[PDB]
């Protein structure tokens, strides 16, 4: 039902900023908590951020606290992730997750960062 | 109270006022000026080097200064014989209780990197060398050793302090023996009830202070750990859900146990009273040779039997409540974390730290209820002492 | 208790005979003729089915034979509370031990699932986490029920003991009134003796059962721990190291605390002397002279200070042992964690087994808290009855 | 110590195989020899361990009762006889020792087809 399309491709230089989107289509997601995960090359998926329904409360992974900023817009049914100065470690594929009855994983987006 | 402490009604209230003033000056807008002018940073370690870091040294100096001011005021206001055991000794006991609470906090904080390392080692064989596992233990033995020493000294001081209380009472009671000899039971109030009252009251004060300090110390830890738990089971997302759920569960368990256990102290007192009546009749029959007739002792023991059976029946409900609470526990700290485990928001270290925080808070509440168990005995001893001293006054 | 000296020895002989027969061809023969297999589940459904049902029937039959023999040998008024009641208490203690064993066994799949879930996000659905809890509660409820009943029966049993001798002491009150302090020995020491002896017997039996139950569990878990940290490979190294550590801690505590009961007894002696002098000074004028009370309280001071000094050494030993034992279980498993021979579930199960075995060894030391009181109460009762 | 393992090959399902860990460097008589395996696209797993003397053998909970590990401390080798090969028992098998440092051997590719 709900399909997540993620814009904001990568291929950006190190120490920059980038905005990621999770445009959701289908069943409304106004009353759900949206997660942002990342998968490193040849590693397991990692939690990056989580956002509540109202958008007031945002939770961040212990390794990206104070650098990533997750916000929500319940008018286009979207969740945005703003990324401040990026280390080369943040070279992964970013996924968007939301549970509406069943799990919903969006298509990954390359965020390749070169030092 | 008057024999050991200075004027107690004023003493305890002034102590609480001074404690509140000192806390408001420290844990508020002005408790960081000393660190600002000293350079205490704030990045305290996780090993046993915390307890002599600049922040902890600054706090120790502040506590010493505040206790010195309070002791000076109470020494000049009304000097007392045991003013170096009731004022300074109690301050030392409170400080050592706080220090043990902080040692527990340090161990709880150490549980996170250790179990993160354990998870990393179990992730892939021979990814973590065994040396990295020794150093972590080398850290823990740094902390626990301190808890080995101070606590041993604490039990040494407390006991001595307690005994001084007895002396302070005893040297008073035997100072008025001639005017207090005629009262029945005087040979036991001076000997047994003195130590019983002193020990029980001191232990209860330590228990209450320890529970308050444990809650105060482990609320911020739970608040800062709740940033990694963005979804509680069933109910969904709740702001500060972890700490709210922990507080609600703890107070709900304590309140349930209290509600099912309000009649237990009454039944305990009733059976104590009927057994005391049995003993009194036996004492009369000791020499009267006609009092403890078979009908009288039969009726008294029937009363004792039924008054014990009522308590044995009510303690069954209390046991159901307590055991159900203690068995639903030990899988509740993990129950709150199940969605985080599934979604991979917390690691093994954070999960173990949260479970340890829950367990330590629960243990504090259980020790408090253990004190409430003997609350009845302490109240009986205090009422006996008050009645004993009443005629002399 | 019909003829307690013969009664307890006969009970121990019968228990040994029954254990020997069950842990032999008879135990397997009952299953063979019944149709039972060693496929004991991990949920609460193991507390029935033929594997446990045959043992329940065997215990019932053996206790019935013992009770019949002791009912025909020498009838006693409280034969349905001392023979059958004690058997029920022992059986319930064993049942609680087995509930603990079931929970310890459940710790392995649960933490294996936890490790699997933490390995990769959203690899394990949350429903699989509820069912596991749905298993544990199934066990826990039983431990919630039986224990509540146990604390009931025990209590009543204890009171029956008080009734029994209270039906005897007060039956000889005319020839036993002259003894000093008979009121206390009939009213006060009766509950204390009965409750303390019953609690100590239950604790000793519980410790023995915990050891017997958790030695095979720790032996079967030692196949995944092939190398101890420093000493290297030792055959059955895990169970040997656990046993040695537990008995070494118990021996250290019971060697540093040999003089503690003596100092405690001296404390009661001097306190009793103080109270006796106060009693003599109660209805008198020449007694409780300030020199006399000063000397008596100086003696009390010294005898309490000596105990406060020795308890410092004992407390050093106890606290150090507890702090080290908080991580000794993981220290023994460090090479297995590094080499990846055990999982999270096996590690947690081994730690739980270590904790329960430590408690089993610790019951003996913890009984010494009131062993002095129980011995004093029995001495008082024996002197009280002897003069009759 | 250089662990040279030569027991690899292609074996159909439900067969038997023998793997060796012929050492060449420092003599390993006072060491516990480990046998690990790495599944295709997974993490390394513990399979077996053997004491200094070929008396006490420890097996993984998934291969217990099927794999048999023994020692030959006259040629300084540890042998793993693996039979009743399930189709899931395809991996690269490694031999491990600890003589001062960790010594791993080149793996042998054991492949089973259902
Ligand atoms: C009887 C004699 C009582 C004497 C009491 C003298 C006044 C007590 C002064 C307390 C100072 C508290 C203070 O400085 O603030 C601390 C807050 O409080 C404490 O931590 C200690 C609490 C002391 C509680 C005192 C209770 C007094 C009650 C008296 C009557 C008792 C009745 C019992 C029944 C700060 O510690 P922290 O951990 O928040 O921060 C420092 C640390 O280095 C951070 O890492
Ligand atoms: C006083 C009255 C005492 C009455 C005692 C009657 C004899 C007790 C008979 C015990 C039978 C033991 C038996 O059948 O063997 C069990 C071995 O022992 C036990 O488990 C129970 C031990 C009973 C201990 C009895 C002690 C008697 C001591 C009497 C004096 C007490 C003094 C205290 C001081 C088997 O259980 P298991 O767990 O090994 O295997 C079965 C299970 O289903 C497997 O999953």
């Amino acid at each position: 039902q709900v399909q997540l399309v993620e814009s904001g491709g990568g291929l950006v230089q190190a120490g920059g900023s980038l905005r990621l989107s999770c445009a959701a289509s289908g069943f409304p997601v106004i009353a759900n908590v949206m997660y942002w995960y990342r998968q490193a090359p040849g590693k397991e998926r990692e939690w990056v951020a989580a956002i509540d329904s109202s958008g007031e409360y945002a939770y961040y992974a212990d390794s990206v606290k104070g650098r990533f900023t997750i916000s929500r817009d319940n008018a286009k049914n979207t969740v945005y992730l703003q990324m401040n100065s990026l280390k080369p470690e943040d070279t992964a594929v970013y996924y968007c997750y939301v549970k509406v009855g069943s799990h919903y994983w969006g298509q990954g987006t390359q965020v390749t960062v070169s030092a | 109270f008057k024999s050991f402490f200075p004027k107690p009604g004023t003493f305890f209230l002034s102590a609480f006022v001074w404690a509140l003033i000192a806390v408001i000056f420290w844990q508020a807008g002005g408790g960081d000026w000393v660190a600002r002018i000293t350079g205490a940073s704030g990045q305290i370690p996780i090993s046993a080097a915390r307890f002599w870091s600049l922040d902890f040294l600054i706090f120790y100096a502040y506590y010493i200064v505040c206790v010195g001011l309070f002791a000076l005021f109470w020494f000049i206001y009304s000097p007392h014989r045991w003013q170096y055991w009731s004022i300074l000794g109690t301050a030392l006991i409170i400080f050592v209780t706080w220090f043990l609470v902080e040692v527990g906090v340090a161990v709880n904080a150490w549980y996170a990197p250790f179990y993160d390392l354990i998870q990393t080692a179990l992730s892939s064989p021979h990814k973590v060398t065994i040396e990295q596992f020794y150093r972590e233990v080398g850290v823990f033995l740094g902390i626990a050793l301190i808890a080995v020493v101070i606590s041993v000294l604490n039990n040494f001081f407390v006991s001595h302090y307690v005994f001084r209380w007895r002396t302070a009472m005893n040297e008073y009671y035997m100072a008025n023996w001639q005017q207090l000899r005629h009262i029945e039971g005087a040979a036991q109030r001076v000997q047994e009830d003195t130590m019983r009252f002193a020990s029980t009251l001191e232990n209860m004060g330590v228990s209450f202070i320890n529970a308050i300090m444990t809650l105060i110390a482990f609320l911020p830890v739970l608040v800062t750990l709740s940033a990694h738990v963005p979804e509680l089971p069933i109910i969904g997302h709740i702001p500060y859900g972890l700490v709210i759920a922990a507080i609600v569960w703890s107070l709900m368990g304590t309140g349930l146990l209290a509600v099912v256990g309000i009649k237990l102290p009454g039944l305990e007192f009733k059976n104590q009273r009927v057994e005391a009546a049995y003993r009194k009749e036996l004492v009369y029959g000791e020499d009267d040779a006609t009092r403890a007739t078979p009908p009288t002792v039969r009726e008294l023991f029937s009363a004792v039997r039924k008054n014990y059976f009522r308590l044995y029946f009510h303690y069954m409900y209390f046991n159901i409540a307590r055991i159900l609470y203690l068995q639903v526990d030990n899988v509740f700290g993990l129950f709150l974390l199940f969605p985080s485990i599934v979604a991979g928001t917390i690691t093994l270290g954070l999960m173990t730290q949260i479970t340890n925080v829950f367990g330590q808070v629960r243990g504090a509440f259980q020790y408090l209820i253990n004190s409430w168990t003997t609350l009845v005995e302490l109240m009986s001893i205090y009422k006996r002492l008050r009645s004993f001293e009443h005629e002399l006054d």
